[PDB]
């Protein structure tokens, strides 16, 4: 649930529990962790008093800030993918994706990684090999990412295609063995286009 | 209509006694300036056009063939449609 | 735009409703949903009649010849009953809607019940019914008469 | 008392569009206290007026100081005291229209009442707080008298 | 304690309780209850998100991708400002501050930024009952940001500060003449006329200044500016203005002027009263009837097409206007000496002829040209010149007038040229009307006639620049050249013909204002041509 | 129109003229000024705020001269009693308006223990003398 945060140096709940298990005073440690390495702005720490005293806990706007900064980052990366020089923006998105595959295991930030990976028209080999090993990560991939997956994975592409062919055969057999027997509508009646 | 300094009746006041029943009609005089309605004084015409009849009373306006002749929606037509034919006959006789 | 803003009879603006209807009527037309649905259906029939008219009468000719003079009848009623069109009125719009609906049935040109006669009767009074609905509206009966 | 309205006016203008009729003149008048404006027709032949003249306008719903109502029929042989004794010029008409600055949401602030004196029209325009006794289809009187001051 | 223990544990069971604002108090209560913190830590292990750290990580990602830190900070601050707007509580804030018993530093951190200053102002205006809001306003004043506190309506309640700021504004107005009055007048008029009492005292002081006959023209002008700015807001004080002057000795004239300026219209009765007063042997001070609004009323009534005036009082209106404008009265120590009536009969005749031309519109412009001798003889009167100026302004202001104006070099602009030649006082007005004419882009005319009209307007601007009204014309032309609202060939023709007609030496001001005009590439690439006498080349060589 | 008592008169005045946002005297002062209110101000003027006094003084001028003629004594009395307050503003306005009931105009006296007035007059006079 909260895996992959440790790679970038931003400790997750696992190391939090590890540190507070052998800690005697949680108050000062939690205050410094939410203050020192937190948002390094006097605005947020100074806003904590008013938002506390309103009765609405600070968790609410903290989560809202996280989600809206996520959305703004995603939309701006989408814009950058369609602004400026193609190679430069693609290299910047490659760097961002390489530094986001550390957090790819975070469902609250999995949309970030997946959208940025969609933003790359050609994902490098190793990251694709990593994502295709997991069911949900494979299934959330964009159309370009799935195209990259199938371009060099014959057996998996065939496995994906096979159920569609099965549905086609089932529909064709049901039409061929249709109870409604008439010349007005038959197997060969519909146009090739439809 | 005018009590002091001396009693005086108006032509419209007397004519309202001729119009039968309670008849409502709005017409326009032949010499009505077409640009008066748009501007101010639409409901108070300086030239006394815009014939208006309410409850069988000639409130304002000057009668001409546009309101007394053989035109659709004229005063005699409204009298015929609203009232009977006998009352309209009395109207025709009384006017003359 | 003008047609909608002149025939819609919005039932959400409470302050506007205050000037036209009494309290016991504005609360009824604001709370009940059956009334709102009926009035919206009335406006839909309004638009359908407009569509029919625009192919019946191309070239945009409004003048038409019809039996009864609705505007003059409304004026006569106003002068008879001393309406004083300044105060709110005790006219529930649903009364207007269902009164028009009932009145339409009473004006018969082709009498019968089989589908042929019903269709002929519907055609023979189509223009008069359209005009009658278009004047005896719910908004016009509350904002203009 | 049945005194709908009472104020002092002065003749700031005469018929601006010209002399349409021989025996009738269109008076444009402004008030002093309520800051009213008035448009009036008078029988200029029997009650001559000039520019700058001042008069007291008293629109009353009845001519009897006691306040009783009248049938509206000419009965010259009447003995009851009347307001007309202290006034020079009297009309008797019927208000036919009341306009205003009404909107779909709030009420009106500036009103305008038109009354027709057997053909001679008159428009009284001002603020909504004064034209309260004016209700459409009601007979009123004019009762104006010149102020020589 | 057990019930409180269950409540605290259920709170801990919620998502991400580590980010609570009272987590210190909750942990204190849990410690007091005697429960082991092991359960709390175990619950928070699955209930911790770095919603304070991952925001920084995504901000670093934004910086690396290309987002400038300024926009990141602005977005974060805007979101926090909105969250503070939605989450304010007065009474618990007051209780917590009373418990603190001191001035917090984080409040000062809020004070450092302008967004929180505006938020604190809005909070203070929202709830008068909270002492914290006045406390924060006072602390903002202490920190030096009392300018953020409202002062547009505060100066009205303040006597000395308002008076001194008025003094400084008027001194700066007189420093730069009109060229700085046009800039220092809006805000000064706003602050003066925001309150009526300050307006009245300003008028009283300024008119007392205007009492002196020497140098009082600028003083009267500034007083009239204040009066007209007050009138623009729908606020009327004309009667007080009349009472400030010498209107006492003439109660009838005071009445007539007050009534007309209160209504804003001209009534024939008061016009006749003024005619009787002035035609009599004891006329009043002519300056009282020279209010800009009153003369503007005369001009509007006597010159506006479509406006009708009584034919039986037309001559009286003309006579009153002529006596107001052309008649000169000698005064000493606020006492009348003599009255000049030289320009009374001919002036009235000229005004009558011009008014007949103005309000008899059905006649074509060709008939107007046919009477050019009388027209040009009568146009030399400055008031009549302004009258024809605004009459042409209102006629050509019609969108359909251009279709009726069938000359590539219309006679109207010739009349404007004559107006500019006759008087220099109208040159600001001529420039303003030319600016309005040129800036009006027409979509119901062919672009060919648009180009012809624009070229003729350029000729008019060249003429205006020739007669000494140069600096505002030059600035406007440069603004149009840089504004892309003028064709390149148009400015080409303008500058080429200007340097064709003007001759050296050129002043430092003109050279300074004209060098950037030739700096633009649209001129450097067009007017610069191979010739022995190149205008741009010769002007550059002259520097 | 009754002689509504002192404190009540002050409350009514601060209800009709208490709008701090409306720093301009309303046009309603034409009808709001009657004999009873002005007479009652003789004692409740101390109960009026400075803004109320200023707006009342401004609105006193917006009256027809028939009303002024028939309210000579009351208007002079209210001017005199407003000329005995702590506010220098009301003192100066009472002195300026004392001439209105007599001549219909306003008095113009200055340079009297008003530092801003004297300094502004002097600086503007010398500035005009610089650039006549």
């Amino acid at each position: 649930m909260f895996a992959g945060l440790q790679d970038l140096g931003v400790a997750n709940g696992e190391d939090l529990k590890e540190t507070l298990t052998n800690c005697t005073e949680p108050l000062k440690a939690i205050e410094q962790f939410q203050t020192e390495n937190g948002v390094l702005l006097p605005s947020l720490q100074s806003a904590l008093p008013f938002l506390d005293l309103h009765g609405t806990p600070r968790l609410e706007f903290h989560q809202s800030v996280f989600d809206e900064l996520r959305d703004k980052l995603l939309e701006r990366v989408s814009a950058i993918a369609s602004e400026g020089k193609a190679e430069e923006r693609y290299k910047k998105l490659e760097d961002l994706l390489e530094k986001s595959f550390s957090l790819v295991k975070m469902p609250s930030l999995q949309p970030v990684v997946m959208c940025v990976m969609k933003h790359l028209p050609k994902v490098p080999e190793k990251k694709l090999k990593l994502v295709m090993a997991d069911k949900e990560l494979y299934r959330a991939c964009a159309v370009e990412v799935k195209r990259q997956i199938w371009q060099d994975n014959q057996a998996l592409f065939g496995d994906e295609v096979s159920p569609l062919l099965k549905q086609y055969i089932l529909e064709k057999e049901s039409a061929l063995f249709s109870t409604e027997l008439s010349v007005l509508h038959n197997f060969f009646s519909p146009s090739p286009k439809t | 209509a005018i009590l002091k300094p001396r009693p005086l009746w108006t032509g419209k006041q007397i004519f309202s006694l001729i119009i039968p029943g309670h008849i409502n009609c709005i017409r326009t005089h032949s010499t009505h300036p077409d640009d008066e309605d748009s501007g101010p004084y639409k409901h108070i015409s300086p030239g006394d056009t815009k014939v208006v009849v309410e409850n069988g009373e000639l409130i304002m306006g000057i009668l001409c063939k546009k309101s007394l002749g053989t035109s659709a929606g004229s005063l005699v037509h409204i009298s015929y449609l609203e009232m009977g034919h006998d009352i309209t006959r009395l109207f025709y006789s009384n006017i003359q | 735009k003008a047609f909608e803003k002149k025939f819609r009879f919005d039932y959400t603006n409470e302050r506007a409703l205050r000037r036209t209807l009494q309290e016991d009527l504005v609360k009824d037309v604001l709370s009940n949903a059956h009334i709102q649905n009926e009035l919206e259906r009335e406006f839909e029939r309004m638009r359908e009649d407009r569509e029919v008219l625009r192919v019946i009468f191309p070239t945009g000719d409004s003048k038409v010849v019809l039996p009864c003079n609705l505007l003059r009848m409304i004026w006569n009623a106003q002068k008879i009953f001393h309406i004083n069109p300044r105060l709110p009125s005790d006219l529930h719009p649903i009364k207007v809607v269902e009164g028009v609906k009932e009145l339409s049935k009473k004006l018969v040109i082709v009498n019968g019940d089989d589908p042929l006669s019903r269709q002929a009767q519907e055609n023979a009074t189509l223009l008069f019914n359209i005009h009658l609905r278009s004047t005896l509206c719910s908004r016009r009966m509350a904002e203009e008469f | 008392a049945g005194i709908l309205f009472e104020d002092i006016f002065d003749v700031k203008d005469i018929d601006p569009e010209g002399k349409k009729f021989d025996r009738v003149s269109r008076l444009h008048c402004e008030s002093e206290s309520f800051k009213m404006d008035l448009i009036l027709d008078v029988n200029i032949q029997i009650y001559p007026v000039d520019l700058g003249d001042k008069f007291r306008l008293v629109i009353a719903s009845t001519l009897y100081e006691d306040g009783t109502l009248d049938d509206g029929e000419y009965n010259p042989t009447d003995d009851r005291p009347s307001r007309a004794d202290q006034f020079e010029y009297v009309m008797y008409g019927k208000v036919y229209r009341i306009e205003g600055d009404e909107t779909s949401t709030e009420a009106a602030t500036r009103l305008s009442a038109y009354v027709s004196y057997g053909g001679l029209l008159m428009r009284l325009q001002g603020d909504a707080n004064n034209l309260h006794g004016f209700e459409v289809d009601s007979r009123v009187y004019l009762l104006m008298k010149k102020l020589a001051f | 304690d057990a019930e409180v223990q269950q409540e605290c544990l259920h709170k801990f069971s919620t998502r991400d309780y580590i980010m609570e604002p009272s987590i210190f108090n909750t942990l204190k209560r849990y410690f007091q209850a005697g429960g082991s913190p092991e359960n709390v830590i175990q619950l928070l292990s699955e209930n911790y998100t770095a919603v304070a750290q991952t925001v920084n990580l995504l901000a670093e990602w934004l910086i690396q991708t290309g987002v400038e830190p300024v926009q990141v900070q602005e977005t974060v601050e805007n979101h926090l400002k909105s969250l503070l707007i939605k989450h304010f509580d007065p009474r618990k804030a007051d209780s917590i501050f009373t418990e603190e018993g001191e001035t917090p530093a984080w409040l000062e951190q809020m004070i450092a930024h302008t967004t929180w200053r505006d938020l604190f102002y809005k909070l203070a205006e929202a709830h008068p009952d909270c002492l914290m809001l006045n406390f924060t306003v006072k602390l903002i004043s202490d920190a030096g940001y009392q300018g953020e506190i409202t002062s547009v309506s505060t100066a009205c309640q303040q006597l000395e500060v308002f008076s001194r700021v008025l003094r400084t504004s008027l001194a700066t107005i007189l420093d730069g003449g009109e060229e700085n009055l046009e800039k220092n007048l809006p805000e000064f008029a706003k602050m003066v006329c925001h309150g009526e009492h300050t307006y009245l005292f300003a008028q009283a002081m300024m008119s007392v200044l205007a009492q002196e006959e020497q140098g009082g023209s600028a003083v009267r002008r500034i007083a009239q500016e204040v009066q007209r700015f007050a009138q623009e807001k729908g606020h009327d004080a004309s009667q007080i203005t009349l009472a400030l002057g010498t209107a006492a000795s003439y109660p009838r004239a005071c009445q007539a002027l007050g009534a007309m300026l209160s209504k804003g219209a001209l009534n024939p009765a008061d016009i006749t009263v003024l005619f009787k007063m002035f035609t009599s042997m004891d006329p009043p001070p002519v300056e009282l009837i020279r209010v800009p609004a009153f003369l503007d009323l005369f001009m509007q009534s006597l010159f506006k097409p479509g406006a009708r005036i009584n034919q039986d009082h037309k001559h009286k209106y003309i006579h009153i206007l002529a006596y107001a404008a052309s008649v000169v009265e000698t005064w000493k120590k606020n006492k009348r000496v003599s009255i000049n009536k030289d320009e009374l009969k001919s002036t009235s005749k000229a005004v009558e002829t011009v008014h007949n031309l103005c309000c008899n519109e059905n006649k074509g412009a060709s008939e107007l040209v046919a009477e050019l001798s009388t027209l040009y003889q009568c146009i030399r009167f400055p008031v009549v010149a302004m009258g024809v100026l605004k009459w042409v302004d209102w006629t050509v202001s019609e969108p359909r007038y251009f279709q009726l104006q069938t000359d590539h070099t219309p006679v109207h602009l010739a009349l404007l040229d004559e107006i500019s030649t006759c008087h220099q006082l109208l040159h600001p007005q001529v420039l303003q009307l030319l600016v309005k004419l040129f800036e009006t882009e027409h979509s119901q005319l062919d672009v060919m006639e648009q180009l012809e009209l624009k070229k003729t307007l350029l000729d008019r601007m060249v003429h205006l620049l020739s007669r000494g009204y140069v600096l505002p014309v030059v600035s406007y032309i440069r603004k149009c050249l840089e504004k892309l609202d003028t064709d390149i060939s148009l400015i080409r023709y303008f500058v080429t013909e200007v340097l064709d007609v003007i001759a050296p030496p050129y002043t430092s001001d003109f050279v300074q204002l004209f060098l950037p005009i030739l700096e633009n590439d649209s001129i450097a690439g067009t007017i610069k041509t191979e010739g022995e006498h190149d205008p741009v080349t010769e002007f550059i060589a002259h520097c | 129109m009754a002689s509504m008592r002192e404190s009540d008169t002050g409350l009514w005045l601060h209800n009709k003229l208490g709008a701090t946002d409306e720093l301009w005297a309303p046009p309603s002062i034409a009808s709001l000024l009657t004999a009873a209110v002005i007479d009652n101000i003789r004692l409740c003027f101390h109960g009026l705020s400075s803004a109320v006094k200023l707006k009342l003084l401004l609105g006193t001028l917006h009256l027809p001269r028939r009303t002024v003629d028939e309210m000579k004594g009351a208007l002079m009395e209210i001017i005199q009693l407003a000329s005995l307050d702590s506010d220098p503003w009301v003192l100066m306005v009472a002195d300026i308006l004392k001439s209105f009931p007599d001549t219909g105009s306003l008095n113009l006296e200055l340079e009297e223990q008003n530092p801003n007035v004297q300094d502004i007059l002097g600086e503007l006079r010398e500035k005009v003398g610089e650039c006549e």
